[PDB]
């Protein structure tokens, strides 16, 4: 249920997304990002994610309508 | 595990939230209200959560802010200040005493008119004379006059301001026009503080032309104002130091 | 004496009042008047609404709307809602916008200028005139046109003159026009702007007459004022480049400052002092008589007087018993009162270099002679 | 401490501060903004007519150039006569169906020239002196055909539209001129010389428009030129462009008092101290 | 192709014109100098071309220019 | 392609550069091709090095002309022939062989 | 001279990555969009290293004035 | 008028076999699906979509 829960984590990084720019972390998952939509955003991060590819000013999607680095 | 997967499983529905605006405090109201500069719009005066004191928030921190009824929700970690930032778009790259040799005379000169009356000001109100500001060094370019200064202020724990006009800095600093003591806003507040010149004809004598006087008024203001500015003439933390190539050319003001 | 039995009939006139207040709360819904009032302000608040977005009013309709831009810039012809004071709705205001109404629900905030934060001291200048040494008749044109008016405004009404608007400071610098300028300023507690010449030059075309619009603004916003000009020469003699149009933007932007001096605009209670050692250069029409009605003169120091000045920044120190005075008073000549200071200045510094307290006669013949260089070389 | 009471109870049973009002009336206002709410045609979102396409028909149809700048075809109003709004002028649209409701209240643009507009300075006609031709000469020409226009055109004749007034600096250009203000009891705009040098490429002419915009309206106004000489020139070239700026909103202050334009019925005072400056075609009869 | 008219002021250049389009009934299009120059690149040029343009849809018309100096050499 | 330089000139925050850059588009791929320039003072005035906005904006312009005639991204069966009355005000690296 | 001459031939016989842009590409229409568009371009430089970058012409980007209301 | 519109913007690059990066007319963006009935040859890092 650890792994159903994996499996159903998923369902969040629908296509489509929106690209954006993450700029800096804040906590442990909540995020600082920009769209190119032109605003910025504090977002929660989806947990299980690559943590530490997300540093440099590396590209990102976000969850449309709300935004989610996923 | 049973906490760990609850959270995984309702994690999907908290990932719903339209997510949050990061606007900057410009200034507090007192009903517990604060005015607001959302990113890319306008400003905003909102209501605050009540888990964050109205002290914590402060004039130009960045603050969290909700994606709908634009509440302060949390303040964020990154407070912004262009002096610090400024500062590192001129790059003038600080050195030490190690690398200025071969001055030494000069090296222990400015020690007596900055060193002395920033750490001991003291020494100058009992020995009974005013403190002094203009320091003005010259000598063919190239001959360590930046790259002495740059240390004195390392040494001594100032911030360093390199002036120059440009109009990258008038990003980070306010309005062309008023903008001379609104410099001095910025130095007071990092005080104690050099603020630095550069003055040209460092490369020829078309800058002692054609205009008439160019940096020469980055000085003429800087200075006259440095008299007479606010309340700070009791504690004078603000030198300034301007450096030419000819010592013949300064406006006779000057 | 009088006054209370003044007094003894405005207790009456509150006491009433409070017969109407105290009885009409209980008769609203029997609570406090102040609690039904907060009942009513709550309310407000729900009406008002949260967010509050700043915009601009554009324009007034009389008829209780208006047509204010949001931050996009686009307009809206909204209306002006409760609890606005419509007073204080002028064009160029900040006005509070329901983020989701759009209907000006008012200008509950204090707008701020940060061109006051430049123009406008809250200084305390240590030179009070009686630091000012020797320049006596100097000391007083001034005190007639800027500090008694404001102290005994019952001389000039009484005598049935208005007093005199505006002074000229000039002479050869170094002599203590400045140095005036801080005396005044200390004392008079009007508030005291005060501008460099030079500053009413800048790169884009066109802002010379708009900062000069808004530096008198200022000093009319916070009337009683003193507006010091710091050196108007530069305003006409050195250029920057930096200006377009050149020497004809110049006169535009002085022109502009000749009339917001006199013009036609009913100001009143903003004094000028206006420094400068050129004098002979400004334009004529600037400096007419009822523009600028005094024009005090500094001549260098005499010889008694230099001496009096040169005895004045010497009363701080401590000096050795061979000091004469007099000696270096007269070894050089044409003193200002800044050269002055130079010297006693720079000789104590000498006495700082060897960790003492006791300036020595041969402190100054140092010091005079590096004083003497710094006038003789870089001339 | 007796009337400090006074002040204590005063707040104790009213209490204003940073507050928008004194809070006194507004507390039943406040029961009209929630019929204020109700008013749902508000909030109003404002726009430009700028071509009609159908009148006669049976259907209007106008095209709306709103402010997030994308434009509509859009209805007639649901109630006004469809005979109000022609095209330039600003109206208000509804913001739901881009249904043009409300005409203005037109020439926004004026901002700056708002605030010209005088209130009545504290001179008058006798604290001058020189009383002769001189005021009388002025009288006769600004103030006498605003007082009684029917002996001008009983006779058949058409009195002059402006005055140049010029002299050495301290005489009374603008005293006299002080004095006509407040007397005159019609609209009075002074603009002054500087505030028409504009930073951007003919925006000083724009100024200049917007201002006889706004007196042609206001029926029969007086324009007070206070000391001009920027914008007072005299063409001529010379080098790269000298005053080709400035100069251009001379163009305009002259085309609008002797251009086709018929124009309202407008005097206009200019009060120079350099006359020999002024551009000959600014100066010459008909114009001044 | 069209006709300047140059000369001292007020000698009657603008009272010809007003004369010319009020007697000959065509469509006459009235245009003074100093509005064609805009703040914005290039849109005093787009107020040129539609003027012109304007001019073919109702054609045959006149177009009067007063003031050449506002756009000099 | 017969172009008045007059028309390719607009107030859109840096539109202005893109009919130079797609006007050369367009050449490439129909190509053969010839485009004509008529009045190419313009967009083809000095540099300044002291002006406006205004200045700075056209300057882009041009200067990105400048480089679709000689870049990397060589031209071939394109042809180009611009017309003037004062060839005195065009920037020299315009006029350079 | 050969300003573009030379980084011509240094682009045939770099055996590195060579990103090539004109000085104008760092304009554009939509707002915000310059910086990303900056971003991009060293983003991808630094994956790809070793790379030439080349800007064939700094007058549009680094010029010595800016007008601050435009 | 049962049709609708389409919006127009540019193949950036694409990224797994299914899913492209399409910048829209403006900026935004997006990480995007495709109909499987494309040639997915011809979208290739600079066409038009
Ligand atoms: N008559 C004087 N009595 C006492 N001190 C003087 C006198 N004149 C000048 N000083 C000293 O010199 C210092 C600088 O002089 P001040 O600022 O008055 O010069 P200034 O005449 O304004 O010169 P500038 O023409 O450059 O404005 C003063 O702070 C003051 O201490
Ligand atoms: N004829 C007069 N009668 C009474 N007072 C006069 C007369 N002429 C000038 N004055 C006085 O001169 C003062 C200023 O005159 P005013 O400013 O009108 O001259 P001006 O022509 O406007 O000069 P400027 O060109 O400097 O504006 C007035 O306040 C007034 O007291
Ligand atoms: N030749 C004439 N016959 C009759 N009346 C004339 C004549 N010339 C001028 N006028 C009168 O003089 C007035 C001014 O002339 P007008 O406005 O045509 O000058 P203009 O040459 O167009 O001006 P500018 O050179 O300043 O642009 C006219 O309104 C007209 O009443
Ligand atoms: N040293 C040389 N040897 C051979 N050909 C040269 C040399 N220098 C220049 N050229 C030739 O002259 C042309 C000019 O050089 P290039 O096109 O690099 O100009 P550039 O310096 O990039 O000019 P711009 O300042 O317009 O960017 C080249 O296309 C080439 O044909
Ligand atoms: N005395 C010195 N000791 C060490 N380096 C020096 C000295 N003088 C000059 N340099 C070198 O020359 C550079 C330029 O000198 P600097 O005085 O900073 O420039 P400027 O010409 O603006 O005065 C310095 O950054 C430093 O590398
Ligand atoms: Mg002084
Ligand atoms: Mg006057
Ligand atoms: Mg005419
Ligand atoms: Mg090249």
């Amino acid at each position: 249920e650890f792994l159903h829960a994996q499996e159903e984590v998923k369902r969040i990084q629908s296509i489509p997304l929106v690209i954006g720019q993450f700029l800096e972390a804040v906590d442990q998952n909540t995020a600082i990002v920009g769209s190119t939509t032109g605003s910025n955003y504090y977002v929660r991060i989806l947990s299980t994610i690559d943590r530490e590819l997300l540093k440099p000013n590396a590209s990102v999607a976000l969850h449309k309508h709300s935004n989610a680095l996923v | 595990l049973n906490a760990k997967v609850r959270l995984l499983r309702e994690e999907l529905q908290l990932l719903q939230e339209q997510g949050s605006y990061v606007g900057e405090v410009v200034r507090a109201m007192d009903k517990k209200k604060v005015l607001v500069k959302v990113h890319p719009e306008g400003k905003f005066v909102v209501d605050v959560d009540k888990n964050i004191d109205i002290n914590d928030v402060t004039p130009n921190c960045r603050v969290a802010l909700r994606n709908d009824s634009y509440t302060l929700h949390k303040i964020l970690p990154n407070k912004v200040d262009p002096l610090v930032s400024l500062m590192m778009v001129e790059k003038v790259p600080d050195s030490t005493y190690e690398m200025i040799g071969g001055l030494d005379k000069q090296i222990k000169e400015i020690k007596e008119v900055i060193e002395l009356p920033v750490k001991h000001p003291e020494l100058f109100e009992a020995l009974g004379i005013a403190q002094p500001k203009g320091v003005l060094l010259y000598g063919p370019p190239g001959t360590g006059k930046t790259l002495l200064a740059r240390a004195v202020a390392h040494h001594t724990d100032c911030t360093f301001i390199r002036v120059s006009g440009s109009e990258l800095v008038q990003k980070f600093i306010g309005e062309g026009a008023r903008m001379v003591r609104e410099l001095f806003v910025m130095a007071r507040e990092h005080a104690p503080s050099i603020i630095f010149m550069d003055e040209i004809d460092s490369i020829g004598s078309s800058r002692l032309e054609g205009g008439s006087g160019g940096d020469s008024e980055v000085q003429r203001t800087m200075l006259e104002l440095l008299n007479q500015l606010d309340g700070f003439e009791a504690t004078k933390n603000i030198k300034v130091i301007m450096a030419t190539n000819r010592i013949d050319i300064l406006d006779s003001a000057l | 004496t009088q006054c209370r039995l003044k007094l003894l009939k405005l207790e009456r006139i509150k006491d009433y009042l409070l017969m109407e207040e105290e009885f009409i709360r209980n008769q609203e819904q029997m609570k406090p008047l102040e609690e039904k009032q907060e009942e009513e302000r709550s309310k407000v608040d729900d009406l008002r609404g949260t967010p509050m977005s700043v915009g601009t009013l554009e324009e007034i309709i009389d008829d209780n709307h208006a047509i204010v831009s949001t931050s996009v810039g686009s307009e809206h012809y909204v209306s002006i809602l409760s609890f606005v004071d419509k007073d204080l709705l002028e064009p160029g205001c900040s006005v509070l916008l329901n983020h989701k109404v759009h209907a000006v629900i008012g200008v509950l905030m204090d707008d701020t200028d940060p061109l006051v934060t430049v123009m406008k001291v809250e200084k305390a200048p240590q030179e009070t005139y009686a630091d000012i040494g020797g320049l006596d008749n100097q000391i007083q044109e001034i005190k007639e046109s800027v500090e008694l008016p404001l102290t005994h405004p019952e001389y000039y009404e009484e005598m049935g003159i208005k007093p005199p608007k505006g002074v000229i400071l000039y002479g050869p610098p170094g002599t203590g026009k400045t140095l005036l300028a801080k005396a005044v300023a200390n004392q008079t507690s009007a508030t005291f702007l005060r501008v460099v010449g030079s500053e009413l030059i800048q790169k884009y075309l066109g802002d010379g007459p708009k900062l000069v619009r808004e530096l008198f603004r200022v000093a009319e916003e916070h009337a009683p004022s003193i507006v010091f000009i710091d050196e108007i020469d530069a305003i006409g003699t050195k250029r920057y480049d930096s200006n377009s149009g050149g020497e004809r933007e110049i006169q535009r932007t002085m022109l502009e400052l000749l009339n917001q001096l006199d013009g036609f605009d009913s100001r009143g209670d903003v004094k000028v002092i206006m420094a400068t050692n050129r004098i002979e250069t400004l334009d004529p029409a600037l400096i007419r008589p009822g523009r600028i009605d005094r024009k005090i003169e500094f001549p260098l120091p005499d010889e008694k007087t230099k001496k009096r000045i040169f005895q004045i920044h010497t009363s701080r120190m401590t000096l050795a018993d061979d000091v004469t005075l007099d000696d270096l008073i007269m070894a050089k000549d044409d003193l200002s009162g800044a050269d002055i200071k130079a010297i006693c200045t720079e000789a104590g510094l000498m006495a700082l270099r060897e960790r003492r307290m006791k300036v020595t006669n041969e402190d100054f013949k140092k010091s005079k002679e590096n004083v003497l260089y710094k006038k003789q070389e870089g001339t | 401490d007796d009337i400090q009471q006074l002040l204590k109870k005063i707040n104790e049973l009213t209490g204003i501060k940073e507050s928008d009002t004194g809070l006194a009336p507004p507390a039943l206002w406040d029961l009209a903004a929630d019929k204020q709410t109700l008013q749902s045609e508000q909030p109003l979102q404002v726009a430009r007519c700028t071509k009609i396409i159908n009148a006669d028909s049976e259907d209007p149809k106008y095209i709306i150039n709103v402010k997030q700048f994308a434009k509509f075809v859009v209805d007639l109003s649901d109630q006004v006569a469809p005979t109000d709004i022609e095209e330039g002028m600003r109206v208000g649209v509804d913001r739901n169906k881009y249904q043009i409701h409300i005409p203005l209240p037109p020439k926004i643009d004026p901002t700056v020239t708002m605030m010209q507009v005088e209130e009545k300075p504290d001179v008058t006609y006798s604290d001058v002196g020189g009383c002769k031709e001189q005021i009388e000469k002025l009288r006769e020409v600004v103030e006498t055909p605003l007082l009684h226009p029917e002996r001008f055109v009983n006779l058949g004749i058409e009195p002059p539209k402006g005055v140049l007034l010029f002299g050495p600096p301290g005489t009374g250009k603008t005293l006299c001129a002080r004095a006509v203000a407040n007397r005159t009891d019609a609209c009075f705009i002074r603009v002054i010389g500087s505030e028409l040098v504009q930073k951007y490429v003919g925006e000083g002419a724009r100024m200049v428009r917007e201002l006889f915009e706004m007196a042609r309206t206001k029926k029969a106004c007086l324009i007070f030129f206070d000391e001009i000489d920027a914008i007072g020139g005299a063409r001529f070239d010379d080098g790269a462009g000298g005053d080709n700026e400035v100069q251009r909103t001379m163009l305009e202050l002259i085309n609008q008092l002797d251009g086709f334009d018929p124009r309202g019925n407008i005097k206009v005072l200019m009060a120079t101290n350099r006359p020999d400056t002024l551009d000959p075609a600014l100066m010459r009869p008909g114009r001044l | 192709k069209g006709v300047l008219m140059y000369g001292p002021p007020g000698t009657g250049k603008t009272l010809l014109a007003r004369a010319c389009a009020a007697q000959t009934k065509a469509t006459f299009l009235k245009l003074a100098g100093p509005q064609l120059v805009q703040m914005f690149i290039g849109d005093g040029a787009k107020l040129v071309r539609d003027a012109f343009a304007l001019a073919k849809e109702k054609a045959p018309s006149i177009i009067f220019i007063d003031e050449l100096d506002a756009i000099g050499t | 392609l017969k172009v008045v330089s007059s028309s390719i000139v607009d107030k859109y925050i840096g539109e202005s550069a893109r009919l130079i850059r797609e006007m050369f588009n367009y050449a490439r791929d129909h190509q053969p091709c010839i485009i004509f320039m008529d009045e190419i003072d313009a967009i083809g005035g000095r540099r300044f090095s002291e002006g406006t906005s205004a200045d700075r904006e056209i300057q882009r312009t041009l200067m990105e002309l400048l480089n679709q005639m000689d870049g990397f991204d060589t031209l071939h069966r394109v042809k180009m022939i611009m017309a003037t009355n004062r060839p005195d005000t065009l920037d020299p690296a315009l006029l350079r062989p | 001279c050969g300003k573009t001459m030379l980084a011509k031939a240094v682009a045939h016989h770099t055996t590195a990555a060579f990103i090539r842009v004109v000085g104008s590409e760092f304009v554009q229409k939509y707002l915000g969009e310059g910086p990303r568009m900056v971003r991009d371009v060293f983003r991808l430089a630094k994956e790809n290293a070793p790379a030439i970058i080349f800007i064939d012409e700094i007058d549009a980007i680094a010029t010595k004035r800016f007008d601050a209301q435009t | 008028l049962q049709s609708v519109g389409q919006i127009v913007g540019e193949v950036l690059k694409q990224l797994t076999e299914e899913k492209f990066i399409v910048k829209a007319t403006n900026g935004p963006r997006y990480v995007v699906g495709c109909r499987r009935q494309l040639d997915k040859s011809k979208l290739k890092p600079g066409t038009r979509v």
